[PDB]
């Protein structure tokens, strides 16, 4: 659409504070892949047992 | 303290600075009260490979439960993983790149000296090389 | 008159202020009582040689 | 982003830049993209099958952004 | 315990939770026995861990705290300059014209244990005049940090002696307005003004701008006592 | 000033003893039991 | 300092801003979809019952 | 090889010693315990410490049984005693004799490991119910 | 904080669950007095500590030293009653590859037991 003075702006923030505004350094932690494949089977066991 | 509520791990950050003067050689440290309300949200790209979420539920890695950490105690050796999790895993991640949650960016394997392959890795990479 | 007396009372409860943060700040929470009005054992010790 | 399973080797003498051809490759393809580097002598693991090492590289290959 | 607590950083890249528990076979449905799985669980429960605290740090990891000082160009040398000051018993005024840098100041102030207070645009008129005039007297409190719109115009600190201008305001104007906060008429020590610019940057030419503006004053107004 | 093998006190607190010394009032309980401190007498 | 710049630019830091914002333009269409077919049974439920 | 010194032998009497506290107080203040001790051909009686009367309370020493003490680490070790061992009708209780000679023994004490030994001690785990 | 200490006083509440302690400590120039919490009395009776010796705190991790009975043939500990230094952690980068490679591969550092760390992990 436009933007110039944003530019000057923003680029102003990253002189003056640097590491931050936008993210931090953050608290590392795992991914937390949750479909599983344990509850896709359980009923065939307990069907076959 | 300090709580996640997505892996459920819980770290104690330290006292509260409040209670700073309690005994004049008090070992344990002090912190100020966080900022903001208790409950936050945040959003992250981060990335992953295949291997890594196949491995996850393959081997788990889960914490500071004593009963997950006897169960990964129970196995310390790694071992060959059936073509069914990778399946499974195959499509956990179409469903999620189907959902537009993510996205998939095929890497390269390079590998010096193969002259020291033998015959039947060869023959397992021919076969292997001819997959989707 | 009442000016001047109006800036007075100002002055007055600045240190009113002061001094009332000062007990804030002072009365700490020293009051655990961690004895109560049981048997209990004291161990000490020193060189005394007089 | 289209290809899958596409091979190819450079060959020639000793001295000639086939690893550091490799490793331009890596680095001009940026840290985005994975690249899983490997010697001919890791596959004969002692726990597990040298195909399954193999394929394990293979899955450690590519990656996924989430 | 210092060794592992120093040298244990990384964490998995993914975990899968139901699949610890599925792993012992203890969960809601399983072949085990429903009470033979209570069983167990409690001897576990009971039995003590002497590696829980590896197991902590394996999980959850925490970005240090004193990078915030380092990641920064400005801080470093801010930390410097205050801690010279302090030690020479002097106290600061510190200038900006972000509000999101001021909660910035305070928790790198809050790590090397400075007292300061501050002054913006969101503080209620009586708890404005009743902080400026308990700034006026006292000198523990080392550090005042106002913004440059709020506090910049016509204020009477006179205890500090130092203005840090932690950023440039365009035009000179609001910048002298700002550094005479504190040499007014009571300053009856010398009043020194640091301005932190970024070397090939541009917050420099910036700054360039400014000085031209100032000096045209010094080329505009000659009145006064006409002869 | 270094002499004989160091010095320590101990006490009981608060200016009362139910019986006897407690600390040796206890000694004396576990000397021979307390099914046989009853049938002491 | 070109070569490191120009690496760590290629993984980029508003390369994943797009991501994100990438990602959210998505599941906002899927919502707008969702929203448009529920409305679209609820208009022809109603058409049908009168 | 190392030295030890040892107290051992049957207990006669265990006494605390009331004496004035060191500092303002108003109650029982003891400053030493008087154990007596005797053996075959010696007898003896001791005052020491009284912070070592946990020794006593977690070692359960009893009166007159037995008894077994270092001379400077302090702390108790209970090693019955034949002189009450046919007195009640029955008891799962050992009964040790009375202790050999003068209560006060210079013991030394000399033994012999190999180096692998310390090597596969210090790799190898002990204990109970841990993990 | 190092010094010879010169009195200890110790209150257990028998059956309670809480304890109070004080201790002064001097050195050449200084002499204060401290009021300690809850694990300050049992890591001082762990090791026990008598008015004849010289001890040696270390306020982060709370860690008991006994540099010797002066009476009851070390000199009294002289300067400030504090102090600050410098330590040095060295280790190889082994080591840290094998300690996050997995919760027990610490046990691994001594027991040589840790086979083909992945790696992602190096
Ligand atoms: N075009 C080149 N420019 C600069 N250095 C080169 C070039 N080609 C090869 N080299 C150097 O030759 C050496 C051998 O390269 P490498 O590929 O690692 O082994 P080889 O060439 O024997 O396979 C490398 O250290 C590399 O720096
Ligand atoms: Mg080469
Ligand atoms: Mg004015």
């Amino acid at each position: 659409n436009f933007m110039s003075i944003v530019n000057c702006l923003m680029q102003l923030r990253k002189v003056c504070n640097h590491p931050n505004l936008f993210e931090v350094r953050p608290i590392l932690t795992s991914f937390v892949l949750e479909h599983c494949v344990a509850s896709d089977y359980k009923d065939v066991e307990r069907t076959l047992l | 303290i300090y709580i996640e509520a997505n892996t459920g791990a819980v770290k104690r950050v330290g006292r509260s600075d409040a209670y700073a003067t309690e005994f004049d050689l008090e070992t344990e440290e002090y912190v100020p009260l966080p900022k903001g309300e208790v409950h936050k949200k945040k959003e992250i790209v981060q990335d992953v490979t295949l291997h890594d979420l196949d491995v996850a539920n393959a081997r788990p890695q889960g914490g500071q439960d004593v009963i997950s950490m006897m169960g990964q105690l129970l196995k310390p050796k790694k071992t060959e993983i059936t073509e069914k999790l990778r399946q499974e895993v195959n499509k956990v991640v179409a469903k999620y790149i189907d959902q537009g949650v993510a996205e998939l960016i095929p890497g390269v394997l390079f590998i010096d000296e193969v002259n020291m392959l033998d015959i039947e890795i060869f023959t397992y990479l021919n076969k292997a090389l001819e997959s989707n | 008159k009442l000016n001047i007396l109006s800036l007075d009372k100002f002055k007055e409860q600045e240190v009113w202020k002061k001094e009332n943060r000062l007990a804030l700040q002072k009365r700490q929470k020293q009051k655990f009582q961690p004895n109560e009005t049981i048997l209990q054992f004291l161990s000490t010790a020193w060189l005394m040689t007089p | 982003k289209k290809m899958s399973g596409r091979a190819i080797l450079l060959a020639g003498g000793p001295s000639t830049g086939k690893t550091a051809l490799a490793l331009a490759i890596s680095q001009e393809l940026g840290p985005k993209v994975p690249f899983c580097p490997l010697v001919g002598s890791e596959l004969y693991s002692v726990e597990v099958k040298k195909t399954e090492t193999l394929m394990e590289n293979f899955r450690r290959a590519i990656g996924l952004r989430i | 315990r210092k060794i592992i607590d120093t040298f244990a950083v990384l964490t998995p890249s993914a975990v899968s939770l139901d699949m610890r528990k599925l792993a012992l076979g203890l969960n809601d449905d399983s072949s085990v026995g429903e009470n033979t799985r209570l069983k167990v669980m409690q001897n576990c429960f009971e039995v003590s861990n002497p590696l829980h605290q590896l197991q902590t740090k394996l999980t959850i990891a925490f970005p240090d705290k004193s990078l915030l000082q380092y990641d920064c160009g400005k801080l470093q040398k801010l930390a410097i300059l205050l801690q010279q000051l302090k030690d020479n018993g002097h106290r600061a005024l510190i200038f900006t014209q972000m509000t999101k840098v001021l909660d910035v100041l305070e928790q790198f102030l809050n790590y090397h244990g400075y007292l300061y207070m501050r002054l913006d645009g969101a503080t209620k008129i009586e708890d404005r005049q009743i902080l400026t005039e308990r700034f006026n007297t006292d000198s523990r409190i080392t550090v005042f940090i106002l913004s440059s719109r709020s506090g910049g115009l016509g204020i009477n600190l006179t205890g500090a002696d130092t203005v840090i201008f932690y950023d440039s305001d365009w035009n000179p104007a609001m910048d002298k307005q700002c550094q005479d906060r504190c040499h007014r008429i009571g300053q009856t020590r010398d009043v020194h003004i640091y301005r932190f610019v970024s070397e090939h940057t541009i917050e420099s030419n910036i700054l360039k701008k400014a000085n031209q503006k100032r000096q045209l004053d010094n080329v505009v107004i000659q009145e006064g006592d006409f002869t | 000033e270094g002499p004989e093998q160091l010095t320590s006190r101990n006490f009981v607190t608060l200016y009362d003893f139910p019986n006897a010394p407690p600390n040796l009032k206890d000694f004396n309980t576990n000397l021979f039991g307390d099914r046989w401190s009853y049938t002491n007498g | 300092l070109n070569d490191e710049l120009v690496l760590h630019n290629k993984d980029g830091f508003l390369a994943r801003q797009e991501f994100l914002q990438r990602v959210g333009s998505a599941e906002d269409e899927r919502y707008k979809e969702l929203r448009r077919q529920q409305l679209a049974q609820q208009l022809q439920q109603d058409s049908e019952a009168s | 090889k190392e030295t030890k010194e040892v107290y051992e032998g049957e207990v006669t009497e265990l006494t605390p010693e009331d004496a004035e506290n060191p500092l303002g107080g108003y109650g029982k203040t003891i400053s030493h315990v008087i154990v007596g001790l005797k053996s075959a051909k010696g007898t003896k009686t001791l005052r020491l410490d009284p912070t070592i009367y946990e020794s006593i309370q977690r070692e359960k020493v009893s009166i007159g049984d037995v008894i077994y003490i270092e001379a400077n680490t302090g702390a108790v070790k209970r090693v019955r005693s034949d002189a009450y061992a046919t007195e009640f009708d029955l008891e799962t209780e050992e009964y040790v004799p009375l202790p050999k000679g003068e209560v006060h023994k210079k013991k030394e004490i000399v033994q012999d490991v190999t180096l692998h030994d310390l090597d596969v001690a210090n790799a190898r785990p002990q204990g109970g119910q841990d993990v | 904080i190092e010094g010879e200490v010169v009195e200890i006083q110790i209150d257990r509440s028998i059956t309670g669950g809480h304890k109070q302690g004080k201790l002064t400590i001097k050195t050449t120039d200084m002499e204060t007095i401290y009021e300690l919490g809850n694990k300050m009395i049992d890591g001082l009776t762990k090791e026990k500590v008598l008015a004849g010796d010289v001890i040696s705190i270390d306020k982060a991790s709370g860690k008991i030293t006994k540099l010797g009975r002066s009476f009851a043939f070390v000199q009294c500990p002289e300067g400030e009653l504090q102090k600050r230094k410098t330590v040095v952690h060295t280790v190889s980068l082994h080591e840290i590859d094998v300690i996050n490679s997995r919760t027990q591969g610490f046990l691994a550092l001594f027991t040589g037991d840790t086979g083909e760390i992945r790696s992602e992990v190096r």
